């Protein structure tokens, strides 16, 4: 489940 | 600094603003449409738009108060309804065809070029007749994408202690937002208290159909990928895979 | 004699009086359960109560005045949605349990006897969590339960010619008035405009995720059947065959 | 699609 769990963390 | 102080007029506002980029499908296809090719240019355009999709998400009043752990949830649930909805508002305006990009309006017949395809076509194209027929504004498409990122998931995370409850009632808050903005959107149109929740009954029931239409489309997608017919991105199969976990 | 000349107290006496009858498992059976007893049992009583089904559907305000090739559409699709939501609401008195029937009262444990049914129970569940934590009154949920009925297949119907365009009308009329009817029962318990647009959100919002469970527990009894596991009524057959046709 | 369109249309 990484992709979208690191993808939604960044700003 | 809350989704839930927001004035109708300013989650309208917040929510027109979130709307991700508009893209075109990827430059000059040979013709005709293979069942490969036609796969290949759709989950393209598919892959692109669910990047772009999580920074819409973030924009969405009171998404980003959920822990990372809920928003991979309802993303991971929602995302097909949400291209789909997107998809239906784009074709009303192109009767009997689906607008997939600007450079991309395909017709029903077009549609035979992947096994099982039009039975998927026809529902999408009913909810665009349905959709015309409502004469659905720019304002209410806006809150009922929305609705679906928030709703879609909602009964379906574990129990993650009280944390998951007060998730639960922060999302459900939000929602009863959106319900506050669809209804103020209306009386400001000129219904009628009656017409109001009679219209508002209308467009949730909307809903059931495209949850079904994403339930369809996640089959159609997983026998697609099976058959080795089509290469994916990471992004597309996870959010595919979620719903196979 | 019209459906669309009904008060909202005249609706909500038609849809009480159309409920079927209270059906008991069948009596006595053996410990513990086998993958196939479990599925025999549930099976058998889903068979029963869509007989019964019918019966109630006939009932239902304006349904009768549909074609009989309609009736048939609406009752296939919204099958499984039916015989889920009356589960639901049976079980809301029963925490962490679903109540088939009044002697056959099952816990998430016992959903594990059957391959990939603790999933769909878990859901059931959540759905009931949800009803109770709403306090949804029975008068309510026979609004929403019609609204399933007349609903699900509404957008699935072929072109018929004008004749569809007529009772997919009928239809949305008919719904129009079960929304006025939650809408006065809503007024009448005491509940602000805006209590009461929240509250009919909430609950159509709920029929998205009763969708999806049908859905899923579709392909669970297609699965089941498939393996050999489970002897089906042709009733029951063809209500299934009807999401795979 | 007999045995429910049969079963709907009797009374
Ligand atoms: C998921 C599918 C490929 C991607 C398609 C798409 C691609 C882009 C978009 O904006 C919407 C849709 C809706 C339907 C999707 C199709 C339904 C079945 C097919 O497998
Ligand atoms: C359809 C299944 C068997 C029949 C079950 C039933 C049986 C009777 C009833 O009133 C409701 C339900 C809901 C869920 C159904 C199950 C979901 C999966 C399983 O295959």
């Amino acid at each position: 489940h990484k992709l979208l769990h690191q993808l939604l963390q960044d700003s | 600094s809350l989704a839930l102080s927001l004035t109708a007029d300013q989650m309208v506002s917040a929510l027109l603003d979130a709307e991700p980029p508009i893209l075109y499908s990827e430059y000059d296809p040979t013709r005709p449409f293979s069942e490969a090719s036609m796969m290949g240019l759709l989950t393209n355009l598919a892959d692109r738009e669910l990047v772009h999709m999580i920074n819409w998400a973030k924009r969405v009043p009171g998404f980003v108060d959920l822990t990372l752990h809920d928003q991979v949830h309802l993303l991971e649930c929602a995302w097909l309804e949400i291209l789909m909805i997107g998809l239906v508002w784009r074709s009303m305006e192109h009767p009997g065809k689906l607008l997939f990009a600007p450079n991309l309006l395909l017709d029903r017949n077009q549609g035979k070029c992947v096994e099982g395809m039009v039975e998927i076509f026809d529902m999408l194209l009913a909810t665009s007749s349905r959709f015309r027929m409502m004469n659905l504004q720019g304002e209410e498409f806006v809150c009922l994408k929305s609705i679906i990122l928030l709703n879609s998931g909602v009964y379906t995370f574990l129990s993650s202690t009280l944390k998951s409850l007060e998730e639960k009632d922060h999302i459900h808050r939000v929602l009863d937002k959106i319900t506050d903005t669809l209804i103020h959107l209306m009386a400001k149109a000129g219904l009628t208290l009656q017409q109001q929740h009679q219209r508002l009954a209308q467009l949730l029931l909307i809903l059931s159909h495209i949850r079904h239409m994403s339930n369809k489309g996640m089959e159609h997608l997983y026998s697609m990928k099976c058959k080795n017919v089509v290469p994916l991105y990471d992004l597309l199969l996870e959010m595919l895979d979620a719903h196979r976990l």
